[PDB]
């Protein structure tokens, strides 16, 4: 079956920028070429066929080129609507084969996360375990290091890390760490620390309290 | 028919002028390659539209032709009247034309000359000469085809005039010597309609008049000015 | 103006199989090209296989023998069935019409519209469990300024989905319901947090409406400040 590979894989652009997303075709499959957008949450629809024709509705910044095997899609002038994972696909074969995708994103301005730690609750304490939850609201870039410190000691193994999607106003993300222990290592120390470390924080941040108090 | 897209990608005939765009998802450019499967469920009441012929009005009178240009609709039916055949470009043209002899003949793609072409149509100044007169001076009585979007679109004559004008005046483009014993097809046919029941069948028939997949095909014998022909017509008796 | 409506979303354990349906109707063919697509979580699209309106098959390399497409004209019904679950096939399951489109320069294109709504396709050994929702209390530890922030713990459930509205969807804004994220114990958790005016709280209440159908749950959590 026909390889395609997409390039890159991942691309964060600003407003108003020029994004080209390439696809190459393992054989010549000359013009039999689709570009299928994929908001999160939702079904592709296809945007360029047969290479190089705008779908009905697409707006004119979007355009697609190339015959046999190098193939590119372009949006001149990027929008804030336009974030989505782009897949090229062939139909040259009867066994339809995608691109790897094209994650797009709105670059924007440095934000710094607004650091919350939630202690467990006093209903979950009572089950038996025990969950720390770190918050980050809004921030940019997505990279962000979250360590949980207990006791000065280094956790490692027990947090699981999750974040949103961009905001569609603000283009920022929020990421949550939850950390998981036992009621009896809950119980047992006294200090829960969560270090957070972003480009737009000048000095890593800490959140900590101490077990008992409120 | 064999294989409609050859071994390269291509159509298979070349002279086709072959500029179709499926942008109001009709879907009948599927339809194209797969067409004993179209949905006959919307026929009862697409032809419930037309009317038979019994419901028109008598006609009278010496015979005359057809020059209003009417805001008429609806070519499926056999009394539409089309308006007079001419050139027609082949970007708004998606499939082979057929014109009709009565017997059905192919109208390839050429330049604005007359010199064959053989590019699908793609040249913007591709056309197809489908003018016509009545035979046995001219050529045929009229064409059908398909346009870019999916219509069927036809054209001939002109129809004619068997008396009388307004609400229940009938226009005949076939042979209606019931209400007009002059009215026959040699002096009133203007396309693949052989009577107000019959049409001719050629390839592309069940295509261009899908919900006449209905109709028996029978054996008939037409007669312009001497010369016999024997065709096959698909009739909607029972 | 034709419609593709798959089947409701399956839970099955590794090793079985599944059989999930496209239902085509309002169109002018009886039978359409049918194209089967699936993509993991987070993950790209995979094609499957499709089938002609003569029912034609055609499978993708890596599915050979383990996924089947059938058909059926009398409900205009396409079945996609396939075999040996694993883990990994867990994925949301599309269908699609491939019919051609356009022709142009003497040759025709086909592509995909319009899309199934999706299966969802969950393939594990747990069982259908409802979620524990633990409420995140606001504090001084999550004030910043004149806003508070407070939320719902979404713990241990099975399978996805769940839905979380506030205040039984009277609060909207600022709500952040973060991506579900399985467990090593085989159960998913997520966390919906909140901002809100800090002078709110202890006046306005605040619940989060955890709805599970799998297991026929409803959790209404109260949220209020940690008082001590
Ligand atoms: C198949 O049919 C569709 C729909 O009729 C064709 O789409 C049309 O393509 C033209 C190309 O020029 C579009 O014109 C453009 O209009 C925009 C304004 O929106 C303008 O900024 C451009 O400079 C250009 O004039 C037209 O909008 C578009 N129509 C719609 C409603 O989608 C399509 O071209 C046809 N396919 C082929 C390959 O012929
Ligand atoms: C394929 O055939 C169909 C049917 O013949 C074409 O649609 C027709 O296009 C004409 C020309 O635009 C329309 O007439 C015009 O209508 C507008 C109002 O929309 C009016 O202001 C004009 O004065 C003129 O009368 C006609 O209404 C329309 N009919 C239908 C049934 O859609 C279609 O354009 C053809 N497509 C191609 C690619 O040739
Ligand atoms: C074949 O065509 C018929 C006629 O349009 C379709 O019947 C309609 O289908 C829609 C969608 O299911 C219904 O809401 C209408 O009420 C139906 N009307 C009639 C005339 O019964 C039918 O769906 C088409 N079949 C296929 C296989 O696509
Ligand atoms: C076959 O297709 C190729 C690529 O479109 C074309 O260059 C070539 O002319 C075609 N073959 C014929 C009929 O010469
Ligand atoms: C297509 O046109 C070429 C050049 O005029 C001709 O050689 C060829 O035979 C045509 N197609 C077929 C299948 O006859
Ligand atoms: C064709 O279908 C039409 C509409 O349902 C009906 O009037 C006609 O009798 C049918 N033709 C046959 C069976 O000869
Ligand atoms: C054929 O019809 C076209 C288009 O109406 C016209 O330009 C041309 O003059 C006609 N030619 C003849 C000989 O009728
Ligand atoms: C279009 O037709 C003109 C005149 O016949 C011819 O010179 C030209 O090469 C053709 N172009 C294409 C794209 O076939
Ligand atoms: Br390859
Ligand atoms: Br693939
Ligand atoms: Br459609
Ligand atoms: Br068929
Ligand atoms: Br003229
Ligand atoms: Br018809
Ligand atoms: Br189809």
């Amino acid at each position: 079956d026909i390889q395609m590979t997409q390039s890159p894989s991942s691309l964060s652009a600003s407003v108003g920028d020029r994004v080209t997303i390439t696809c190459r075709a393992g054989q010549n499959i000359n013009n039999y070429l689709n570009w299928y957008q994929q908001k999160p949450g939702k079904a592709p629809k296809v945007l360029i066929y047969a290479a190089s024709n705008l779908q009905s509705g697409v707006p004119s910044r979007f355009s697609g080129s190339g015959s046999g095997t190098d193939f590119t899609l372009t949006i001149s002038s990027l929008q804030p609507e336009d974030f989505a994972t782009y897949y090229c696909q062939q139909s040259h074969s009867t066994v339809r084969t995608f691109g790897q995708g094209t994650k797009v994103e709105i670059k924007r301005t440095v934000a710094a996360p607004s650091v919350f730690i939630f202690p467990p609750s006093d209903e979950q304490l009572k089950s038996g375990t025990a969950s720390v939850v770190c918050l980050l609201n809004n921030f940019y870039p997505r990279e962000a290091k979250v360590q949980w410190k207990v006791d000065n000691a280094l956790q490692s193994g027990n947090s699981q890390e999750s974040v949103t999607e961009q905001d569609s106003k603000d283009s920022t993300y929020s990421l949550s760490s939850t950390l998981t222990l036992s009621k009896a290592d809950y119980e047992k120390h006294k200090v829960y620390a969560c270090e957070v470390t972003h480009q737009g924080l000048s000095s890593p941040v800490t959140k900590s309290f101490n077990r008992g108090e409120c | 028919r064999v294989q409609l897209i050859n071994t390269n990608g291509s159509w298979h005939i070349n002279r086709t002028a072959l500029n179709c765009n499926d942008s109001l998802h009709t879907g009948f450019l599927a339809a194209l390659f797969y067409t004993h499967k179209f949905n006959a469920s919307g026929c009862p009441e697409r032809m419930a539209h037309c009317r038979p012929i019994d419901e028109f009005a008598q006609g009278w009178g010496p015979i005359t032709y057809a020059e209003g240009h009417g805001s008429d609709q609806r070519p499926y039916c056999w009394h539409y009247a089309p308006r007079q055949c001419g050139t027609i470009p082949a970007s708004q043209v998606c499939g082979p034309v057929y014109c009709f002899t009565p017997s059905p003949v192919v109208v390839g793609t050429t330049d604005r000359f007359g010199a064959p072409t053989y590019t699908w149509g793609e040249n913007e100044t591709d056309v197809l000469i489908l003018n016509n007169t009545r035979p046995p001076q001219g050529n045929w009585f009229g064409c059908t085809w398909m346009n870019s979007t999916g219509f069927t679109k036809t054209c001939g004559g002109p129809p004619c005039n068997i008396g009388g004008v307004g609400n229940n005046t009938l226009t005949c483009p076939t042979d209606c010597f019931r209400k007009h014993p002059e009215a026959t097809y040699t002096k009133c046919g203007s396309g693949p309609w052989l009577t107000p029941r019959c049409l001719v069948d050629y390839p592309y028939r069940l295509w261009h008049y899908p919900c006449t997949v209905n109709f028996t095909i029978f054996k008939v014998r037409m007669y312009v000015g001497g010369v016999e022909h024997r065709l096959n017509a698909a009739c909607n008796i029972g | 103006q034709v419609q593709l409506v798959q089947s409701g979303a399956e839970v099955k354990k590794p090793g079985s199989s599944v059989k999930v349906s496209c239902k085509a109707s309002g169109g002018t063919l009886n039978s359409y090209e049918i194209t089967w697509v699936r993509q993991a979580p987070g993950q790209g699209l995979e094609w499957m296989g499709g089938i002609t309106p003569i029912f034609e098959t055609t499978y993708a390399q890596k599915f050979q023998g383990r996924v089947t497409i059938t058909a059926d004209e009398s409900t205009s019904t396409t079945y996609m069935e396939l075999s040996s679950l694993r883990p990994e096939d867990t994925a949301v399951y599309y269908c699609a019409r491939d019919g051609v489109r356009y022709c142009g320069g003497g040759r025709c294109y086909n592509w995909f519209d319009p899309w199934g709504q999706g299966t969802l396709v969950t393939v594990s050994s747990a069982s259908t469990k409802g979620p524990s929702v633990f409420p995140l209390a606001p504090s001084s530890k999550s004030t910043s300024g004149g806003t508070a922030a407070l939320g719902c713990l979404v713990k241990d459930y099975f399978p996805e989905p769940v839905t979380v509205s506030w205040n039984s969807g009277a609060l909207t804004s600022g709500v952040h319901t973060f991506p579900a994220v399985l467990q090593s114990s085989g159960l998913y958790s997520l966390s919906s947090v909140v901002t809100v005016p800090s002078s709110s709280l202890g006046t306005q209440t605040y619940i989060c409406n955890v709805n599970h159908k799998p297991s026929n749950t409803k959790v209404d959590k109260r949220v209020e400040p940690k008082s001590c």
